């Protein structure tokens, strides 16, 4: 069929409310399977100063005892329903999501509910995560890309605690103590702040009636505060590295704005060429053949992040360290492009690249719950895909050429470089050739 | 009718100039991007044949001097090599341009 | 008054050259005017145009 | 590594109107772009003249 | 990609004043070369006119 | 949603599926019996060259046209191979699948070959092999294959060294002509109607070695990154029987990757008995791969430099000692209930449901539905879990090795 027909049979992601504080989203649908999650609005941008981290070492302490189930009796348990226990974290966010069966529910909520509401401390336990902690910094000082990443939004920030690095400083990891811990906990994980989500071939009542059962009791009742976008450089010299990674970045939108939409459109036309991909010289997106044809680049991703109506828009592309500055012109050609002299075409192919990314991405038990998830972190609701399929063609190239002179004309950056960066360029050379004066 | 235009061929290839010279019609193509690219897309023999014959009307035009009469690649086995390849080669930069409209 | 002064003569190149142009143009009235004033009224006395009022 | 990396910070250069953390600069942008571009202005056009 | 880069002119002026790798240490005693090649073009402008009408 | 998939078989010999749903994710998956088994020593590595064929010029649609008019609709084409089948899937919207439908028809049956490039494409073989071959897993498995058949299965996925730009197309002509047969075709369509499927299969196609034996046998990957890479594998079982169930039973019963992220994974029998001997950092995990005619069950340790000998030991002790016959029965279900949540919740997504559903509809010559897999899972005895360790033990002995090889027993104490 057709776009009304497909699109008409979505299920409504029944939400519900529990009133303690609790936001629980059920998605009943048509495959045998449950993905069940507690998503808490806790990440570096909640912490204060001297706990910079600290929602790391919880997801480090998490899972390895509690006070009624203990930790290994916990994945013994998981291990013994068949299980796929998982955990993840952002500077804002925490995720703790379980994939499994829909009759494994109740003990799923079991055991994820007591590692809401009673977690504690183990002290050996304690100084082993802390040397854990240590091997994966040490471990995880290798892959250069989320580097780059802590990197830029720590020149991007500067001054304001949402640059808070992930981990914190290491003697700061040395010194992250039982008893502000326990602060850290009895502090943020609590009321206000916390979704439970449930998707697959399930059920919303009995669900509803046992989260009533195990978050009977919570006794949970002045942060999310704004920052600055600063916009500065940032240049790591280290010559003993194979390849150079540089991104740039403007300050991006947020998440309530239709702009958020337009600048989506622009990411799907920008985008992310990567080099193993199937033939190179014959792209539609023009910057990838002349990346390609001169065979500049090694990789660009040219996305968006969205925090709390904030964040960042920007690009980062790994290149050999004789192709620096032809990529960063012919990058700053596109943006003008798009700024100046935007057609139509270009619009066209963003828009159906961005709609068939959309549907080939909500497939899946984990892309659709974590989606249940990000949607629900604060937009009061979940969106569907027919809202999305709307609000796509409610933009035209006229939207999008305003949309590119709002935010990316005669800017301010943030270039964070790392590696053997010395051909790029000094920071004035970037704001004079930033906007066009027609070159 | 036929017997007309293929006299004005055989005239105009008598006279033409590079029948003496010992070429055939592709050596004496100019080149463009679009041309380089058909040369660029040959056959390696056929490739090698070209810049022999080249080499040779080089060496009849330094020392300014022709090759004999019965050296000369006639009219009616000269090679149309280049032919189908350069033929695509536009027919796509063609396509390249009516897409791109 | 700078918001206003940035969104009108600050968004393209061709309106930012036409501004300053209009303001040389502008400066050159003023300029012109306010230099020769001055430069006249300090060398009032024994200046040509006294004369050329008497004569 | 990176992330013992703790920016300095630079007040002593800044200017005051952005010395406020927590309010963005989605709004005095204009502001410092207008001002910075009448000076130029102001002096293209005495070079011009 | 360029034509600045590319042109066989511009790649002269290029390698001459836009990408020419420079001290980040000089002072104003350095200008005087830039300095003495405007008072050479003024030099030889003002002579040009003052020889017309001589 | 009561609806389900349909299985239909065209009189030449292909499997088509259909299926119908009411989500626009329209996908279409195309997998051939013609992998990297069905080449022989005069054309090593041609399976990786013909997997980078996207952007050939077809006749009826030549390159630029092609490139173009899938990237313009948004459609997304991708091929996935191993050594037995290649895969050509593309995914898109349902107001996207004729003409995207009519470019899978080009790839498939048209061929061109034309030089440059295949010289640019060996370009691009050098680079793929450069990124396939810097993880060193992939390595160690195909000098795993190459280290226990001595016959087509031994050939790689990827190619050698110095058939890099050597290979000719007139190979892939010969090859092309010669291997792509109507009767080893599987058409897995969802989100589409039957019909339409049936008469672009039905009109469109109109086409139409030996087994490998085991051999035994060590390879070694002398690399030195102080993480030894060790995979000790016997053979197993040809695919789809209980036995090769029974193996699967097997490797959940030794253990696998953690599913807890940062878990203990108690239930692994490997890990728990090597970290119970050795108090240093490593990974023991199980693999089995079975194929059509043959098939490859080991243990696969990844592990210091310093003590790798420690490991390789505890894990053979272990693995002797379960064959002796010491398992617990609720344990022997809860590895059940692991091959329950790999084969419902690894195909729940539609990549597995295209790949895993369209790799048996070509295989098996019909379709499965789950819970009769999960009913023949859960119908399998504990003499067959004893048997097959007991056929691993005594079985010979296949074992690639990638690291500093000074601590590592190598033929006598295995």
């Amino acid at each position: 069929a057709t776009y009304a027909q497909a699109l008409q049979s979505v299920p409504e992601t029944q939400v519900s409310q529990l009133d303690n504080g609790l936001r629980v989203a059920s998605e009943q649908s048509s495959q045998p399977t449950c993905t069940v999650g507690v998503w808490i609005d806790a990440g570096s941008r909640y912490e204060t100063e001297k706990n910079n981290g600290a929602g790391y070492f919880v997801e480090h302490l998490a899972f390895k005892g509690t006070k009624n189930r203990p930790g290994n009796a916990l994945e013994k348990e998981v291990e013994s329903m068949g299980a796929h226990l998982n955990a993840y974290s952002t500077r804002e966010h925490t995720a703790y999501y379980i994939k499994a069966l829909s009759k494994d529910l109740p003990k799923a909520v079991e055991l994820l509910a007591d590692i809401v509401q009673n977690c504690s401390l183990e002290d050996s336990q304690i100084e082993k995560e802390r040397d854990v902690i240590l091997q994966e910094l040490q471990e995880n000082d290798t892959s250069m890309r989320d580097v780059v990443f802590n990197y830029l939004h720590a020149t991007a920030f500067q001054g304001t605690p949402l640059a808070q690095s992930v981990e914190g400083p290491s003697e700061n990891v040395r010194k992250l103590s039982r008893a502000d811990l326990t602060e850290y906990l009895s502090r943020h994980y609590k009321a206000p702040r916390m979704v439970l989500a449930a998707a697959g071939g399930l059920e919303h009542r009995q669900l509803l009636d046992l989260a009533q059962k195990h978050f009977s009791g919570l006794s949970g009742t002045p942060t999310l505060t704004p920052c600055r976008f600063t916009g500065s450089e940032i240049r790591h010299r280290e010559d003993g590295l194979p390849l150079a990674h540089v991104a740039i970045a403007v300050e991006g939108p947020g998440w309530a704005n239709p702009d958020n939409v337009a600048l989506q459109v622009a990411n799907a036309i920008i985008g992310h060429y990567d080099c193993t991909y199937g033939g190179g010289m014959h792209l539609s997106s023009p910057l990838a053949s002349v990346a390609v044809t001169n065979k500049l680049c090694q990789s660009f991703q040219t996305f968006n992040i969205c925090y709390a109506d904030t964040g960042l828009l920007g690009a980062h592309f790994v290149c050999d360290h004789m192709s620096i500055d032809d990529m960063m012109f012919v990058l700053q050609g596109q943006w003008m492009r798009l700024c100046t002299s935007a057609t139509e075409s270009e619009v066209v192919r963003g828009k159906n690249l961005l709609r068939n990314a959309l549907v080939s991405h909500l497939d899946g038990t984990t892309p659709v719950c974590e989606d249940i998830g990000r949607s629900l972190l604060t937009y009061g609701r979940r969106i569907p895909l027919a809202e999305w399929e709307s609000r796509i063609a409610e933009v035209d190239a006229r939207v999008v050429r305003e949309v590119c002179s709002k935010y990316f004309y005669d800017q301010c950056p943030a270039v964070a470089g790392f590696g053997p960066i010395e051909q790029l360029p000094d920071y004035n050379r970037i704001r004079s050739g930033m906007f066009w004066l027609r070159f | 009718s036929s017997k007309w235009l293929e006299g004005i061929r055989k005239w105009y290839y008598n006279a033409a100039g590079f029948n003496k010279l010992g070429l055939m019609r592709d050596d004496t193509i100019h080149e463009n991007d679009d041309v380089k690219e058909a040369i660029r897309r040959l056959p390696e023999n056929l490739y090698n044949d070209r810049v022999f014959r080249i080499k040779r009307a080089l060496d009849l035009s330094m020392r300014q001097q022709i090759l004999p009469k019965e050296q000369w690649t006639k009219y009616e086995e000269d090679k149309f090599y280049l032919e189908p390849y350069l033929k695509e080669v536009i027919r796509e930069r063609k396509e390249r341009e009516e897409w791109t409209k | 008054l700078t918001a206003r002064l940035y969104s009108l003569l600050f968004r393209r190149t061709s309106t930012f050259a036409l501004t300053i142009v209009v303001g040389a143009l502008f400066f050159e009235r003023a300029f012109d005017q306010g230099a020769d004033a001055i430069y006249e009224h300090i060398n009032e006395g024994k200046l040509w145009k006294h004369i050329k009022h008497k004569y | 590594s990176h992330t013992d990396i703790k920016v300095p910070d630079f007040s002593d250069y800044r200017r005051p109107e952005v010395l406020d953390s927590t309010k963005s600069s989605k709004e005095s942008s204009e502001a410092r772009k207008g001002f910075s571009y009448l000076i130029t202005a102001t002096t293209t056009v005495g070079v011009a003249y | 990609i360029n034509i600045r880069k590319t042109h066989p002119l511009m790649k002269i002026v290029n390698n001459a004043f836009i990408d020419l790798p420079a001290p980040s240490n000089i002072s104003s005693w350095w200008n005087f070369g830039s300095l003495l090649g405007i008072c050479l073009i003024l030099q030889i402008l003002t002579g040009l006119f003052l020889a017309m009408h001589y | 949603h009561p609806q389900d998939l349909e299985f239909t078989r065209l009189p030449n010999g292909l499997v088509i599926a259909s299926l119908e749903n009411y989500a626009p994710a329209s996908r279409i998956g195309l997998f051939i019996k013609a992998g990297s088994r069905y080449e022989n020593f005069n054309n090593l590595g041609t399976s990786h060259l013909l997997r980078l064929a996207s952007s050939l010029t077809t006749k009826g649609a030549s390159s630029f046209k092609i490139t173009r008019g899938i990237e313009a609709v948004g459609g997304k084409l991708s091929v996935t191979s191993t050594r037995e089948n290649m895969a050509y899937t593309v995914e898109c919207l349902r107001d996207d699948v004729d003409i995207l439908m009519e470019f899978l028809l080009n790839v498939t049956t048209a061929p061109e070959f034309r030089r440059w490039e295949v010289a640019a494409l060996q370009s691009q073989l050098r680079i793929d092999k450069a990124v396939a071959f810097q993880n060193p897993q992939a390595h160690v498995i195909e000098n795993l294959h190459a280290a226990a058949y001595r016959n087509a299965l031994a050939n790689s996925l990827y190619c050698p060294d110095y058939r890099i730009g050597k290979v000719t197309p007139d190979e892939l002509h010969d090859y092309v002509q010669n291997h792509f047969t109507s009767a080893r075709m599987a058409l897995i369509g969802l989100g589409v109607s039957h019909p339409v499927l049936k008469q672009v299969a039905e009109q469109f196609l109109n086409i139409r070695g030996a087994k490998a034996k085991y051999r035994g046998g060590e390879i070694r990957e002398q690399n030195g990154d102080s993480l030894v890479h060790a995979a000790l594998v016997a053979e197993s079982a040809a695919i789809g029987s209980a036995e090769a169930n029974a193996f699967s039973v097997l490797q959940h019963v030794l253990g696998a990757g953690p599913h807890v992220k940062r878990g203990s994974n108690a239930t692994s029998s490997l890990y728990q008995a090597v970290a119970k001997g050795v108090h240093q950092p490593f990974d023991v995990s199980a693999f089995n791969a079975s194929y059509s005619d043959s098939g490859l069950f080991g243990f696969y340790t990844i592990s210091q430099a310093a003590s790798a000998g420690d490991v390789i030991k505890a894990a053979y002790n272990q693995v002797k000692t379960i064959a002796q016959g010491n398992l617990s029965n609720p344990d022997v279900q809860a590895a059940k209930n692991k091959l329950k949540a790999g084969y419902l919740m690894s195909v729940e997504s539609s990549e597995g449901f295209l790949d895993e559903v369209g790799c048996q509809a070509l295989a098996a010559g019909s379709y499965t539905p789950p819970s009769t897999v999960l009913q023949q899972i859960d119908a399998v005895a504990d003499a067959d879990v004893i048997n097959a360790a007991k056929k691993f033990v005594s079985g010979r002995k296949s074992m690639a090795a990638s690291g500093n090889l000074g601590h590592t027993p190598f033929i006598d104490e295995l």
